[PDB]
């Protein structure tokens, strides 16, 4: 980070939107009736079933992110929640393997 | 005041229940650090 | 000094404070001069300009900045148990990208103050927003991720409460319809998101939707819900429209609970249509219209597959469109240049009753109309509100105008008969 | 504490107001909106006057709406509004 | 009585979660 | 000749004006044609209010005008001004 060059982890596979974007292409060329790259058309398929894995991934960054601003907050009190802290850890164990 | 010391102590029981019923990490820990800022606190009482 | 600090960041006396500065806004809203003329000495000039165009009237424009800048009027929602009240949904911020994607705003009709009475603000950009039917101090809205958020309109905290559970299983899609549904004892917070989710959920429960389905049809073609409506007392009966532009019926109980007709007539994505929002003295349930991305409107019917009748004056392509909720004839429509299109077939068929397209074409994207249908809050994506009042000569419907409304909906049946007899014979051999 | 500053802000946003002081019972404003030793001289009044008008409202019933009362004048429309804990008041132009 | 002994209840820091996590991605 | 019944009656009928009672000019409610006890302890809880409003005028400046001192009372909110002439009823509800 800036000021942090320790490496902060992004801990996630590569997430663009514009997967999102070419899944909405996809749906509007199916609307518009054009052909197109139909290798394409799968990867995009695959992509809109592990969409809400996406999603779930998001929400489990986001979660990441308000568990490290309740811990920046109450640094003093951060052994308070000692047992949550573990739970997280095993959690983010499990998801980086 | 006595009796404000005894309201004051009510209140940290009180907490002490709640944080009983929170089931969070670390409670003997933070009971005897809770426990050493009350000795700071009376400490100061105390040269009061 | 800090005392005074800590009381005014004291969270009941801050709330004090805030119900205070509404109490003084509300006095100073009545805070009327002592100076006035009541005998009407100053609308001769009104009265002189009232035979060419009373029927349309701006009455305020509920403009702010805290949260307006880069926010578009996603959606629009006149409070049912305080009609006086009416929403307005916020597009993401990306001009205050500090800011947050949604923060909610109250355009008020029982008081004119750029003050919002009510706000809720959240990370995700409002797609839907439905006002509580059978509630008074709620709102949600939805997501542009999808997850359905909650809040209060009485409350003192514009974060979403409680926000809908956000998963595969639940609202991956963006949520672009939802509204409060169900009866006062059986209720259905039913919701729709971009690819099908037809997300009927609970007001209780954030976690577990009461009926969630995707949505698909014509061998199970991703349903990308475009017009949304439903028919009253029909909670089963709903309205779907297609970005591929195709319109269908939508069950929510039955074996076919799902897309349950099938219309197409549009030549764009399903922009603007609302159902059939007058009731009188004849039962208009079996027809409906609708708009598009193609310059213009096209009526429905419940048996017609084929769309019922064509407003195609649009020189752009239209993005809202609502009947009016007590004339039968009259209807209003917007497009992103303000097409104010309050068309009254009974009175102006060929032309609308009031075509009114916004100089300077602001951007009219999510409306509503007031309760009564007095006044209909139209405003631009930048922030350019315009709430246009209504002549009761053309907005109150005759009693007989239902009758004749069947009339002339007869009259459509035989003016399309005679299209479609010369589209018969028109084939040549 | 900031919203009821920007509160504060938005009564006082319309221009040419002579004053509004956020008030307390100690003599002193929370927020006034006038030179600092004047500001103290007239929140010391709006503490004398807001007991005074507590007292009187007690007089006349002590179960009524304990938040505010104004004082429309034809020299400054005075919106005294006290809290049970901080306290207003809003010497004012009788327009707004 | 053995009174307390609680085997030092802590988890592994954020930051060591970070290191530990780091060393996984290079293992991964 | 009948205009001070006419505008006894005007804001005897106003919207949100639970009365308008001609009371003498130190206050003593003259015009009372009903339960004359809680009319009088209303108005000379008024009387005394408005000793208070005066106070806080001198406060600001004692030789002020005043147009109507709108107090927030939940029983009847007054939009009133008293004066040493006689007193007649000013109190309406905002929202009417």
């Amino acid at each position: 980070v800036r000021g942090r060059t320790g490496n902060v982890l992004k801990l996630k596979v590569n997430f663009l939107p514009e997967i999102i974007t070419l899944s909405k292409e996809v749906r509007n060329l199916k609307w518009l009736g054009f052909r197109v790259p139909l290798a394409i058309v799968n990867k995009a398929h695959q992509a809109n079933q592990l969409y809400p894995f996406a999603i779930s991934l998001i929400e489990s960054v986001r979660t990441y992110e308000r568990t490290c601003e309740k811990v920046e907050e109450r640094n003093t009190i951060s052994l308070l929640v000692a047992g949550l802290k573990k739970e997280v850890q095993a959690l983010i164990a499990e998801g980086i393997a | 005041d006595h009796k404000t010391f005894s309201e004051i102590l009510n209140r940290v029981q009180k907490a002490v229940d709640d944080l009983n019923l929170h089931s969070y990490s670390n409670l003997p820990i933070w009971v005897n650090k809770l426990d050493m800022e009350i000795e700071r606190i009376l400490g100061v009482r105390l040269q009061a | 000094e800090e005392e005074k600090q800590q009381i005014l960041h004291s969270e009941e006396f801050l709330s004090f404070f805030d119900h205070s500065t509404r109490i003084v806004e509300r006095a100073l809203s009545e805070q009327i001069n002592i100076f006035f003329d009541y005998s009407g000495r100053d609308l001769e000039d009104k009265e002189g300009e009232i035979q060419a165009g009373a029927k349309l009237s701006l009455n305020r424009q509920f403009f702010d900045e805290r949260w307006s800048k880069h926010r578009v009027v996603s959606c629009l929602d006149w409070s049912s148990q305080y009609p006086e009240l009416l929403v307005a949904s916020y597009n993401n911020n990306e001009d205050a990208p500090h800011e947050p994607d949604g923060v909610a705003l109250v355009w008020n009709m029982k008081y004119k103050k750029t003050t919002p009475e009510y706000v809720f603000h959240c990370q995700s950009a409002v797609m839907s927003a439905t006002f509580a039917k059978f509630h008074p101090n709620l709102v949600v809205g939805g997501t542009y991720s999808g997850q359905i958020v909650l809040w209060d309109n009485r409350s003192n905290k514009r974060t979403p409460v409680q926000r809908t559970p956000l998963s595969a299983a639940a609202h991956t899609h963006p949520v672009y319809c939802v509204n409060v549904v169900g009866t006062q004892n059986a209720h259905n917070l039913i919701s729709i998101s971009t690819d099908g989710k037809i997300c009927s959920w609970s007001l209780d429960m954030l976690s577990h939707p009461q009926d969630s389905m995707e949505l698909v049809h014509k061998q199970s073609k991703a349903v990308a819900v475009t017009s949304m409506s439903f028919p009253v007392g029909d909670v089963n009966n709903f309205v779907v429209g297609s970005e591929e532009g195709s319109v269908y019926t939508a069950c929510r109980h039955g074996s076919k609970a799902g897309i349950s007709e099938m219309f197409e007539g549009h030549q764009g994505p399903i922009t603007g249509i609302h159902c059939h929002a007058a009731v009188g003295a004849v039962d208009f349930s079996h027809l409906f219209v609708t708009s598009s991305f193609d310059w213009t409107v096209k009526l429905w019917s419940t048996k017609n597959n084929k769309p019922l009748y064509s407003f195609e004056d649009n020189a752009g392509y239209v993005y809202d469109v609502m009947w009016s909720p007590t004339h039968p004839a009259l209807f209003a429509c917007v497009d992103g240049m303000g097409r104010l299109d309050l068309w009254n077939l009974n009175n102006d068929t060929e032309v609308p009753t009031a075509s009114i397209s916004v100089e300077g074409n602001p951007a009219l994207n999510r409306v509503r109309w007031t309760h009564s249908g007095r006044e209909i809050a139209v405003g631009d994506s930048e922030g350019q509100i315009v709430i246009y009042d209504v002549g009761e000569q053309i907005a109150v419907p005759r009693n007989d105008e239902w009758a004749r409304f069947g009339r002339t909906l007869a009259e459509i049946n035989a003016n399309r008969a005679d299209a479609e007899e010369e589209a018969a014979t028109r084939i040549p051999a | 504490m900031a919203e009821v500053e920007e509160t504060l802000k938005r009564l006082q946003s319309q221009k040419g107001v002579q004053g509004i002081i956020v008030v307390n019972t100690e003599g002193i404003p929370i927020k006034s909106t006038m030179d600092n030793p004047t500001t103290t001289q007239y929140a010391s009044l709006m503490h004398s006057f807001i007991l005074k008008a507590r007292s009187t409202v007690r007089d006349i019933d002590p179960q009524n709406d304990l938040t505010f009362l104004r004082i429309r004048s034809k020299k400054n429309e005075i919106m005294v509004a006290p809290d049970k804990d901080y306290f207003l008041i809003v010497i004012q132009n009788p327009t707004e | 009585r053995k009174l307390v002994h609680d085997k030092e209840l802590a988890a592994e820091d954020e930051q060591v979660f970070l290191m530990k996590q780091q060393s996984l991605l290079a293992k991964q």
